[PDB]
């Protein structure tokens, strides 16, 4: 037996690679290492958590340095619509002179890459202007890493290990994460909007020399105490107003304009401040909610355990049985991680959808390249975080749930109708895919039978109702914002709309990304994103009901939540657990977030290259997608390198084909199973075994990778080429058109 | 070594203990069925996993249950 | 002149000696190093 | 009233034994620095006395060829600092195995005085027979003249390995 | 203009903190 | 330029009462011995030695805020 | 002294293929230097090899092929002395022969006259 793993015997004494493979894919799933307990299981956890802490620090310092040492902020600064912000340099000792040329760009007299992820902007819209700033975050960052680092070596010494008990209280976990961690850090960061950025978007430097006698505000802090607020809202920045002058700046540190500053195209400075005080106050209060240590303050026990209703007895909150739920979740990380990833995953779709309609940074929404990547990549990840919810939704049914504490309660009830559940799921995946695929060939057939007026085009009517309510007069609507003379408008008893000139301004606004038009072909493919987000749910809700068990393996508990089958008996068994239905849902989640992807895209395309025409006539038939989108597109792609030359989308061209090549691998990893690979690596071993003068002998047996591992590593392929293939299209076909 | 346990149900038909390819398993005297006998799993050591012997159970559910655990060299059926 | 790798950034040799260090001198004593780790007997 | 306090003292003693005049520090005792030294080509556990000689002369005589190319008396020009430096490695190698050889003629008569006697326990020094010290020699010799050629070879040829190293061999 | 020489091999030097740190946190959970 | 420093005003006598009577509450209730020597409510009853001491420091720390206050405009 | 002609005879032959056929191969200084250069490289990447082979195969009784009871004729070098002397044997040879082999090539108008007779006109 090997000393590695030192987590498991039963892998130590593995003879063959396997041990090593699997060393791997079980080092950080804690609860089945042996001899393993709860309390040193969290005090484990924390750890790493304070480990993944720094390791994200890091991650932020090394881009400030980077930016800092080798970009162009401060000339990016000078003209932010013209200057390619630069990611870092390029060091690779087998580039040729034709690739150095291509690279060497945006200003600089080396090769270097170009940043897309809009730190740039970002950075500048917070009031960063020297590349000093940056070096200055980047050497605090560092600090801090170290700080959280040594937090966690030393949460790990006997007497600063917390307890059991510790780790359970979530009364005084959720005062503190509401009222300190969301609240107290948004004030900090208002502080942050008022005290640094409105005063540098105003052309005046506040740093940590001459912050603390440089007031924000001529009216101090006496405004505040005195209940004299609305000096904060007088005198706001000028429609006129040049970014980071004092060019009609006003002096408002807390305004409500709304919609978007003229120049910058963003979110005013002076609104995000009041944004986060306003969130800050309002988090500070549901910090208070909950009962820590003085008497006052909701008991979550309490209240899932409740059964009277001010006297009328109810089987619970909406007259539903919650009783039992306060220990499941509390005894469930897989529970408590499942919510944790899920609200992860909607804030991460939440972002998406609202920085490219309501851009947030200075001049990001005229920066292309840099508003598709961000929109595609805060789109994938919330899928991959929907995935994992799921994924530990179904471990903790395996794990974490007994029926006995849980008898008769909501969460039994949902176990109990899971077959209603599933089936319904199945229908409204059938009813969708049906009609959704029907519509879109028979658009496919009359377009090609050159009858495009026989097209079925079902207008998007509710959707384009909604946008009307919120003050979109193109379509004709006269409906609540749309509607001047509307009590919404209005607002009659108070005529409080402070918000409504700027919103219905960025609303009408025909040159941005707020709520923009929509015809047939958005109708279409917004019904194929509904028919992808119903059956991945339907994949993972499936794998996560059947987890315990179904009629082909009732048992399916007693097995565990990773195992490759139950044998070729009963009809076959393969991807029975719920393990694979996870692993077949990442299928379904990528192929949904392609669809997402592919319709912001091509919609974005069409609008910035000012054939908006294009993507309303070709998006209601699929060859529409096929010709007009990705073989159109495609040609500056592809031609990054070619017999005649090389340009800067040469590594895109390489990346678009490293991608290809990576996904046609997953296909052997998922079409190829185990058997045929044992069969060829024995005969590999005999070959090795009688060749003369090979010295070298295999301690550990070479075997076929496992079928769950093999699973695994198709996906992993096919993701990964996924993700480059795409990123190289989105990155070339944006970048190589615009700036 | 994988783990092969057998439950009341069991019948005595033998057939597990037919279809296992290394015998691991063997009939032995009972009384919890008509047919007075019952399967035992002895040598789970030499158990590679093949579940034949499930494949081969006529009751519902299975009597014999197999439980892939720790592997070994002879478990991975390797001849190297 | 652009037939070279080059650097106007500070310390431009950094890169000349990290890249190789980092890419292909390390690696391999890195993997020898992990390579021992997991093979020690218990 | 006496309490030494030694079951919780951060510095114990070396080995367990309180009177073999050490410390159990972070420098001798700690798992990195036990792991760092012990596997050091003096120290690594199974290896030949021929191969820690030989890996330890390829660090030595790489690195010592440097502080005459740069600070010596040759360092005007290229093709001269490069020599000066080789020889200077090579003299001093050539110096040390002389010494290293001698060392092996006294020490090991009889029963050899001091640490590498019989009964000593000196973990430091494990090399306890002359043809270990004859065979590290020769390793330390010959890893040493190697390791002075391999950087005189990459300093007489920088001007090509710096163009290597930043892409202009790729120009033709 | 862009950091000089001396704030480089700083940061190079401060990073130092965090990797012998990250070496430590990472061996202690190893244990 | 000589950092800012005001007039005599009910303010600066309010931050001084004040940084007193915070002192007084902390010091009697924290410190390691209090109630040594000669005595004198709400308070731990404190000593003539601890009452003097925190009155002393509350002129420290007064004088300290009201001074780094006029500094920086009211900071 | 197995370490010592196998090293020899694959050092020689390493330099070649990246003198003909690589990057540097359009001036013969650069060509020979990046033959030298690559021959080293994968002489030293073997010799780590072979020492992290020893390292882990000779621990108690050895895996496979290289156990006490073991009976595999191909592979007689049973003692993890044999193979460390082995590997210094190796990496000498293959050094030699690299640099034997590069020698013959930077000067290989000195050896072509050498060849020819040339060097007899004076
Ligand atoms: C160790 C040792 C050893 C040895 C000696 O000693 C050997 C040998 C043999 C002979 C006999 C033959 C012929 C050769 C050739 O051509 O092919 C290869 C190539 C190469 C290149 C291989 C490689 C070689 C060696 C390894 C070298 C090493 C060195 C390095 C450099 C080191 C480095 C280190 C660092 C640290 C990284 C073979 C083969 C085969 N392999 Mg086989 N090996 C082995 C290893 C391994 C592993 C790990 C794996 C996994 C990946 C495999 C795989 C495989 C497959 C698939 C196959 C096939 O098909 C073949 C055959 O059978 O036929 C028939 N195998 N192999
Ligand atoms: C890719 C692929 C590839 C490539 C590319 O393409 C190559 C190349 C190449 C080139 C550079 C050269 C030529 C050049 C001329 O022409 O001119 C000069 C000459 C002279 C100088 C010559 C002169 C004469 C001499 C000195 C003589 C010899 C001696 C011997 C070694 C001894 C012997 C002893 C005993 C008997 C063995 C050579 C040579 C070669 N090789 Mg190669 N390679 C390859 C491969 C191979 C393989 C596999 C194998 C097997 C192992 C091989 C072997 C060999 C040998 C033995 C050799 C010799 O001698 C040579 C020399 O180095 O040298 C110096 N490869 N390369
Ligand atoms: C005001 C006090 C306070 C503050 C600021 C924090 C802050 C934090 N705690 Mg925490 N904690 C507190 C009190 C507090 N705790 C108390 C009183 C207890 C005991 C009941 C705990 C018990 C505790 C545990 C057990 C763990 C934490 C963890 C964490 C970290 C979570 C990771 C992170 O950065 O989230 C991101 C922070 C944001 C502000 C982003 C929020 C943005 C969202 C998506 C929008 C909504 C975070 C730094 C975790 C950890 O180990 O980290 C090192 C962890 O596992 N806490
Ligand atoms: C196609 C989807 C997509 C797109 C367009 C982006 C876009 C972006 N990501 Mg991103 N990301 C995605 C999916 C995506 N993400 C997913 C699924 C993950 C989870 C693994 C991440 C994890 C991630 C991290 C950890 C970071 C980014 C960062 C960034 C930004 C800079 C990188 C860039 O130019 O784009 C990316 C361009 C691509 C072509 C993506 C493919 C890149 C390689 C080739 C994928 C294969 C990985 C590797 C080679 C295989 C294993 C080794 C940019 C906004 C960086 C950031 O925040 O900037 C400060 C950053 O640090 N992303
Ligand atoms: C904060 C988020 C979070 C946390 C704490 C966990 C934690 C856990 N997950 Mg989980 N998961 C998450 C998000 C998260 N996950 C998401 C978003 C998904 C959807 C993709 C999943 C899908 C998932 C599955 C399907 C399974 C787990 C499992 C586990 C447990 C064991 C981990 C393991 O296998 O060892 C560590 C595992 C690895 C290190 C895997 C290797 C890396 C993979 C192959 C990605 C490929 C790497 C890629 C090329 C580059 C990535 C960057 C690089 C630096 C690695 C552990 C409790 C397993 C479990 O509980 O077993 C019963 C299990 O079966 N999770
Ligand atoms: C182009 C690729 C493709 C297509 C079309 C489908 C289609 C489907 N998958 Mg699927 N899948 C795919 C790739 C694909 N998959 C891949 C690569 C994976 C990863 C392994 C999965 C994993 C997967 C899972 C895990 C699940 C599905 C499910 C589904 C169904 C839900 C959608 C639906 O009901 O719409 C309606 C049906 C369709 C659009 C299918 C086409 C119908 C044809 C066009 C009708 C034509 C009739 C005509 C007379 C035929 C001519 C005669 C001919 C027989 C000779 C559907 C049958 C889910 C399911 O079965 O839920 C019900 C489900 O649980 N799939
Ligand atoms: C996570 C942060 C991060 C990342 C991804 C990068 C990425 C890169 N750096 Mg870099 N760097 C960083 C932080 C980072 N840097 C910091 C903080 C410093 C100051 C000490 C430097 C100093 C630096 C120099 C001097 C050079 C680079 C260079 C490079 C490039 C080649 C890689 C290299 O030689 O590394 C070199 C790395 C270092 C010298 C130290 C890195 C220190 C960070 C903090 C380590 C991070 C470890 C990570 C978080 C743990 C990973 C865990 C794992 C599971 C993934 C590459 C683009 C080279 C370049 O520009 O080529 C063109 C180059 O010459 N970096
Ligand atoms: C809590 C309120 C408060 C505030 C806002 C200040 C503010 C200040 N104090 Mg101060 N101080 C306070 C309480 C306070 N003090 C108390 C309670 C004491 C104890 C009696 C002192 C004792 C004190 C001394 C002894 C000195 C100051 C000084 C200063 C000034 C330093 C200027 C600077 O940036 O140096 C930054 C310095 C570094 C970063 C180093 C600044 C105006 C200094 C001064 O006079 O400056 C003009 C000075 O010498 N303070
Ligand atoms: C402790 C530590 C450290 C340090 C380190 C050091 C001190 C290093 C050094 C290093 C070195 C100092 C190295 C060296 C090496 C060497 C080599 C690698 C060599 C090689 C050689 C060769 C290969 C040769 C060859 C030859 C021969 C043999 C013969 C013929 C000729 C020739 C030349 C070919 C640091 C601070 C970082 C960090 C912390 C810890
Ligand atoms: C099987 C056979 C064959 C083949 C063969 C072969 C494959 C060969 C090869 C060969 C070779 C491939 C050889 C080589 C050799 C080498 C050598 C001979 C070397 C030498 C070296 C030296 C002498 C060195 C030296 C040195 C050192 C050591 C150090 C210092 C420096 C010097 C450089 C001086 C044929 C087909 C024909 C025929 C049939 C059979
Ligand atoms: C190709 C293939 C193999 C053969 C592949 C094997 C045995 C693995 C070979 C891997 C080699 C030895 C190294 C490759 C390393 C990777 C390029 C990177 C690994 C990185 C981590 C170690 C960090 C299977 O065993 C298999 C089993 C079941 C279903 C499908 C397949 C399958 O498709
Ligand atoms: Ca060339
Ligand atoms: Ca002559």
């Amino acid at each position: 037996a090997t000393k590695f793993p030192k987590f498991s015997q039963d892998l130590a004494q593995d003879p063959t690679t396997r041990r090593i493979w699997y060393a791997m894919a079980t080092a950080h799933d804690f609860e089945l290492h042996d001899g393993m307990t709860e309390e040193n299981l969290y005090q484990k956890i924390f750890a790493s958590h304070f480990g993944h802490l720094a390791i994200i620090f890091l991650w932020a310092s090394g881009v400030l340095f980077h930016v800092a040492w080798q970009g162009n902020f401060e000339q990016w600064i000078k003209d932010p619509l013209n200057v390619r912000p630069i990611a870092h340099a390029i060091w690779d000792a087998q580039f040729g002179p034709p690739a150095i040329e291509a690279f060497t760009r945006a200003g600089a007299t080396n090769p270097v890459d170009i940043c897309y992820s809009g730190v740039y902007h970002w950075w500048y819209t917070i009031g960063m202007r020297t590349n000093n700033e940056l070096y200055v975050g980047a050497i605090f960052l560092l600090l801090l890493a170290a700080l959280f680092l040594f937090a966690g070596w030393l949460h790990l010494q006997p007497r600063y290990r917390p307890t059991l008990g510790w780790f359970k209280s979530a009364e005084p976990r959720l005062n503190h994460h509401l009222a300190g961690l969301f609240g107290v850090s948004s004030l900090a960061w208002a502080a942050h909007l008022i005290h640094v950025a409105i005063p540098e978007s105003r052309g005046q430097h506040v740093g940590w020399d001459n912050f603390l006698f440089t007031p924000p505000h001529p009216a101090g802090l006496g405004a505040f105490f005195t209940g004299n607020w609305s000096a904060y809202a007088q005198n706001p920045d000028t429609a006129q107003h040049v970014f980071n002058s004092s060019q009609g700046a006003g002096t408002a540190i807390l305004t409500f304009l709304g919609g978007f500053h003229p120049q910058t195209q963003s979110l005013w400075l002076t609104d995000m401040a009041h944004h986060h005080v306003a969130i800050a106050v309002l988090f500070i209060i549901a910090g208070h909610m909950y009962r820590t240590n003085w008497g006052i303050g909701h008991s979550i026990k309490e209240m899932l355990n409740s059964k009277s209703f001010f006297g009328a007895k109810v089987e619970g909150p909406f007259n539903l049985p919650h009783q039992g739920l306060y220990d499941t979740i509390n005894n469930s990380l897989h529970f408590q991680l499942s919510f944790a990833l899920a609200a992860l995953g909607v804030a991460s779709s939440l972002t998406a959808q609202h920085m490219y309609s309501m851009p947030p940074y200075a001049f990001i929404g005229q920066d292309f390249t840099t508003q598709a990547a961000l929109y595609t990549h805060h789109q994938y990840i919330a899928g991959f975080l929907m995935v994992g919810a799921f994924s530990h939704a179904g471990i903790f049914w395996i794990r974490d749930y007994d029926p006995e504490q849980n008898k008769g309660n909501v969460l039994d009830r949902m176990l109990r109708h899971k077959e209603a559940i599933i089936s319904h799921l199945s229908w409204v995946s059938l009813f969708l895919g049906f009609h959704t695929l029907g519509l879109y060939v028979h658009n496919d057939v009359e377009v090609a039978f050159g009858a495009a007026e026989k097209q079925v085009l079902i207008e998007p009517v509710f959707a384009q109702f909604i946008q009307a309510a919120h003050g979109k007069a193109l379509y004709g609507f006269n409906t609540l914002l749309s509607n001047p003379d509307s009590i919404a408008s209005t607002a009659w008893p108070n005529h409080a709309n402070v918000w409504l000139p700027g919103w219905l301004d960025a609303v009408n606004n025909t040159t941005n990304s707020l709520f923009l038009t929509i015809g047939p072909g958005d109708f279409y493919v917004h019904h194929a994103i509904a028919l992808g987000l119903h059956v991945t749910t339907l994949v993972l809700v499936k794998g996560a009901l059947d987890a315990r068990g179904s009629k082909l393996m009732p048992d399916k508990k007693d097995f565990g939540y990773a195992f490759p089958c139950d044998g070729p008996g009963r009809g076959g068994t393969c991807d029975i657990s719920a393990w694979d239905a996870s692993y077949l849902a990442v299928f379904w989640m990528l192929n949904t977030l392609g669809w997402v992807t592919f319709y912001w895209h091509w919609k974005h395309l069409a609008i910035w290259e000012g054939n908006i025409a294009q993507f309303n006539e070709s998006s209601t038939y699929l060859m529409g997608w096929f010709r007009d989108y990705l073989w159109l597109h495609s040609a500056q792609l592809i031609n990054g390198y070619n017999p005649y030359g090389t340009n800067s989308l040469a590594i895109w061209s390489w990346m678009f084909l490293w991608g290809h090549l990576a996904w046609a691998v997953s296909f052997m990893f998922l079409i190829t199973w185990r058997g045929y690979w044992q069969e060829l690596i024995e005969t590999l071993v005999w070959a090795h075994e009688k060749t003369p003068l090979s010295f070298g002998y295999w301690r550990d047996k070479p075997v076929a990778l496992s079928i769950v591992q093999a699973r695994l590593v198709g996906l992993t392929h096919f993701t990964v080429g996924y993700i480059a293939t795409y990123g190289a299209f989105l990155i070339a076909s944006t970048a190589g058109k615009f700036g | 070594s994988h783990t092969v346990k057998i439950y009341d149900t069991c019948i005595g038909c033998t057939q597990c203990v037919r279809a296992c390819p290394t015998d691991v398993l063997e009939m032995v005297p009972w009384d919890g069925c008509k047919a007075a006998q019952i399967a035992s799993s002895p040598r789970t050591e030499d158990c590679v996993g093949c579940k034949r012997c499930e494949t081969a159970c006529p009751t519902d559910f299975l009597s014999i249950r197999v439980y892939l655990g720790a592997e070994t060299t002879r478990s991975m059926g390797l001849a190297y | 002149d652009m037939t070279q790798l080059t650097g106007s950034y500070a310390a431009s040799w950094l890169p000349w000696i990290m890249i190789p260090l980092i890419f292909y001198i390390l690696p391999f004593p890195v993997f020898a190093l992990i390579f021992i780790w997991i093979e020690k007997e218990a | 009233k006496l309490n030494y306090r030694l079951d919780t003292d951060p510095v114990q003693p070396y080995k367990g034994d309180p009177f073999n005049s050490n410390f159990s520090t972070a420098i001798t005792d700690s798992p990195l620095a036990r792991a760092f030294i012990n596997n050091l080509p003096a120290y690594r556990k199974g290896l030949t006395p021929f191969m820690r000689g030989l890996e330890i002369g390829m660090a030595h005589g790489y690195f010592l060829v440097g502080p005459e190319v740069v600070v010596g008396p040759l360092r005007e020009t290229a093709h001269g600092a490069n020599l000066s430096g080789l020889i200077t490695a090579i003299y001093i190698a050539v110096s040390a195995c002389l010494g290293i050889s001698i060392f092996a003629i006294t020490t090991f008569q009889g029963d050899p005085r001091g640490a590498y006697g019989s009964t000593s326990k000196d973990s430091l020094r494990p090399l306890r027979n002359r043809d270990e010290w004859y065979q590290l020699n020769g390793g330390i010799f010959l890893g040493a003249m190697g390791g002075a050629v391999f950087a005189y070879l990459l300093l007489e040829n920088f001007d090509a390995l710096d163009s290597i190293l930043r892409g202009g061999v790729n120009v033709n | 203009m862009n950091i000089s020489d001396t704030q480089v091999f700083v940061a190079l030097v401060v990073a130092l903190l965090p990797g012998l740190l990250a070496f430590r946190l990472a061996t202690e959970l190893y244990k | 330029t000589v950092p800012n420093t005001i007039s005599w005003s009910p303010q600066v006598a309010l931050i001084i009462s004040a940084s007193s009577l915070l002192i007084l509450l902390i010091a009697s209730r924290s410190i390691k011995y209090p109630q040594v020597g000669a005595k004198l409510p709400v308070l731990g009853s404190p000593s003539v030695g601890t009452f003097v001491a925190s009155m002393a420091f509350g002129h420290v720390v007064g004088a300290g805020i009201v001074l780094g206050l006029s500094n920086l405009g009211w900071l």
